[PDB]
C-alpha cells in the first residue's frame, strides 16, 4: 500500500489523493529461474482503517529453487521507479532476494496503480526507495511480524 | 483531509503457489506521512507453507 | 490438455502415460506489452471424461492494447519446445497473435508438467506442434467453438 | 502400459478467472481423439459476460 | 543465410527474391544465464558464390556457465517464427542448446532481415525448422565443419 | 567509470580500488521495443589521466522507434543495484528515457565489472544512484558534452 | 518477381570477425549449399583469437 | 594514492548501431570522490549519427 510512503512537497501524492474511495494495484513479479507472481489488491478506507483485499498467485517454481527449499533471508533494500504508461501509474522495481550462502536472486516487479474515482491527477515521473522486513515469525512462518518503510524522492540531484 | 497521522490495517489474502492454497489474515497499523507501516500475519488456511514467505510480503 | 497430440512411438508419450491417475499443469504467458498472465489445470479422468479444472489470472494489459480493445484475430499455428528442467517436464513457446491488419502481438508461454503418479518416465527433448482456432462465436464471445489439433516430433532431418 | 484413454473421449471443463480485476466463469463440454492428437469445445460464459478481453488469450488454457 | 531455406510455392521467398542484390540481418541472442549477443551479416553475391561480412559480440556471460566453460554438446532442432514487425521481416526463436549432464540452456533469439533493394514482397505469418550441426572439429575447435537443414512451412493442418 | 561515484565509508569502493591497474566493464541494455545494445569498456590509467577504449553496438531499433526518430530528450534520474554473481561484481538498472510529449521508454541495463589486479576484495549488496545529462549539444549532435554525477548509498533506513 | 540468378548449387565465402567476454576473434569460411533444398556445409577456420576460450555453439547460427 | 580529487579523462569509443558505423572522441574532467565528471564529446566518424545520442551517453 503506497499510501504509506512519505511524499515531499514538490511530487504528486497519486495515492493520498486517492482517497477515501481508494485505489487498486496489479503486479507481475518475474524472477530468474522461471518462477512467475501474479497479485492484486483491492485497497478501500472506512474511518481509520484501512481495507485490503488481496490475491496472489504463482506458478514455475522450480522444485529446488530457493523458493520451494525456502533458502530466503530478506529482500534487499529497492527503489521503485514510478511513470505514467497509457495513461496508468506504474511503478518498475529491480528486486533481489538475499539467500543463505550470500547469493542474490533476482525478481522484477512491475506495477500498475489505479485510483477509483476519476481526475486523480497523475504524478510525473519519480522513484520511491523502499525497505521491507520480517520482524519476527514462528518457526513454520504460520505467525509473521511485517515492517515496511518507503519515501519518494526526485533522484540526484534532489534527494 | 481524509488519511490521519495514525490509521490501521486490516487485510486479507487469498491465493495460490505451486497448486498450493493459502488464506493470510493481517492486523496492523502504520503512520502514512511517515511512510511507516507494521502487520501482524496469521496463515489461517495452508499452513504450513511449502515457499519461502518472502516472495508474498511485497503483496501485503 | 496434452493428451490431445499425436505422439509417434519413438517419444515417450508422458500424458498418456500420466493416467488413469492423471495430470497436472503450471503456465505463464508473457506479452510483449506488459500483460501478464498465470494459468492452472487439474486433468483427471473418470470412465471415458477428462475433467479439466481450470485458473486463469491476468495483469498489467494496457487499456489501449489489442488485447483490452479486442483487435485480436487468432493464434498462429506454432511450435512447443519440450524438455527437462530440475525434474520437470517443461514446455517453451514463441507465440503470436494475429491483429487487425495484419499485425502480430507476441507472447512467450512457458508451461510445466507434472503427473499425479510418481515415476512416470520423463521424454527426452521433442517439439509439439499446434493449431488452435475458435470455429464459431456469437458477438460477445458468451458462446464459442474451439478447436486444436497437435502433433509431437523430432524436428528436422525426422 | 493401461492408461484406459479410449480413442474417442468427453472432455468436461471448468475454468474461473480474472483478467484486468473482471472475474469470469466459463463452462466446457466437447469431444476429442486423442491418437489423432485433436479435440473440439463448446464453452459457455457463465459468469463475467460480456467479457471486457479478447478471448483468444483464454483459448490455450482449455 | 536464410537463402538456404526450402520454401514451398504458396510461402513467399522474400530471400530468394533479395537477390542478385542481396540482404542483411541482425540479431540478439538472450541467454537465460544473462549472457547476450549481438551479430550482424551482410549478404551480398558474385556469380556462384555468396559472400558474408560477419560480427559477431558478447557479453556478461558467467564464468562458470556452459559458454565460459565449454559445456554444450549440440543446438536442438528448432522453429523461427517469421513474421512483419515495424514493416520489417523478423524471425523469433526459442533456442535450446543440450549440454554434459543432459540438462538444456535456453536462448531467445530475433533477427531483422532487410532486403537491399526495392521491390521485395513481404511473406505472411511462416514458420522455418532448423537443424544445426558440427559434423567435425579438431581439439580446440580452430577447425570445424558445419551443417544446417532448414524448411519453410505454414504450421498444422499443413 | 563508475570510480566517479561518492562511496561512504561504511561500503567497499571496488573501483577505486581497481587502480592504478583498472578495471573493464561490459554491459548489455535491453530495450522496450526490441532494440538491444552491447557495450565494452577498459578502462587504464596513467599520473591523473583514465584512458578509456570504449566498443558500442546495437541491433534491432525500429525505424519508427523513438531512437531511430531521435524522439528522446533524456535518461531519467536511476538507481543501479550492485551485487555480487559468480564471483562477479554486477549492476542491474531500470532506466527510463523521457521522450517527446512526455511519454517514457523503458530500458534494462546490466553491467559487469571485472578489476585487473587479482585480489581486489568485492563490496557486499549496495545501490548507486545515477544522474546523468547532455549540458550542450550542436544540431547535430555531432558536439556534445556530457555530465554524471553519482552516489553509492546502503538505501532505507541507511 | 525477377530471375534471382541463385543456381541449385552454389558456393559460400565468408569472414566473421567478433569478441565475447573482452576476447577477439577471426574467423574464416568456405563451403557449398542447395538453396532450393534448404542445405548447407561450412568449413571454418579459427585465423586469430584460437583456442576459444568459450563454446563454439553460439557462433554457429551466425555463420 | 592512485585516486587524485581532479582527474582528467581521455576516450575514444567505436561502434555501430543498426548497420551505422562511428567513431566518437571524448575529453573531460572530474572528481572522483564527489562523484561528479563531464567530457566534451567529438564525433569524428559516421557523423551526424542517425540514431538518439543518448542511447550512447551511459557508456563514455
Ligand atoms: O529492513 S527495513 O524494513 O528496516
Ligand atoms: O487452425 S487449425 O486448427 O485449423
Ligand atoms: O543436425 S542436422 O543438421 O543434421
Ligand atoms: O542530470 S544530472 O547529471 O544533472
Amino acid at each position: 500500500n503506497r499510501v504509506f510512503a512519505e511524499y515531499p512537497d514538490h511530487i504528486q501524492d497519486y495515492f493520498k489523493q486517492s482517497f477515501p474511495k481508494g485505489y487498486s494495484w496489479e503486479r507481475s513479479l518475474t524472477f530468474e529461474d522461471g518462477g512467475i507472481c501474479i497479485a492484486r489488491n483491492d485497497i478501500t478506507m472506512e474511518g481509520d482503517t484501512f481495507y485490503n483485499k488481496v490475491r496472489f498467485h504463482g506458478v514455475n517454481f522450480p522444485a529446488n529453487g530457493p523458493v520451494m527449499q525456502k533458502k530466503t533471508l530478506k529482500w534487499e533494500p529497492s527503489t521503485e521507479k514510478m511513470y505514467v504508461r497509457d495513461g496508468v501509474l506504474t511503478g518498475d522495481i529491480t528486486m533481489a532476494l538475499l539467500l543463505e550462502g550470500n547469493a542474490h536472486y533476482r525478481c522484477d516487479s512491475r506495477t500498475t496503480y489505479k485510483a477509483k474515482e476519476k481526475g486523480v491527477k497523475l504524478p510525473g515521473y519519480h522513484l520511491v526507495d523502499h525497505c521491507i522486513e520480517i520482524l519476527s515469525h514462528d518457526k513454520d512462518y504460520n505467525k509473521v511480524k511485517l515492517y515496511e518503510h518507503a519515501v519518494a524522492h526526485s533522484g540526484l540531484p534532489d534527494n | 483531509s481524509a488519511i490521519k497521522p495514525d490509521m490501521k490495517i486490516n487485510l486479507r489474502m487469498e491465493g495460490n503457489v505451486n497448486g498450493h492454497h493459502f488464506v493470510i489474515d493481517g492486523d496492523g497499523t502504520g503512520k502514512p506521512f511517515e511512510g511507516k507501516q507494521s502487520m501482524d500475519l496469521e496463515v489461517k488456511e495452508g499452513g504450513p507453507l511449502p515457499f519461502a514467505f518472502d516472495i508474498l510480503t511485497t503483496a501485503f
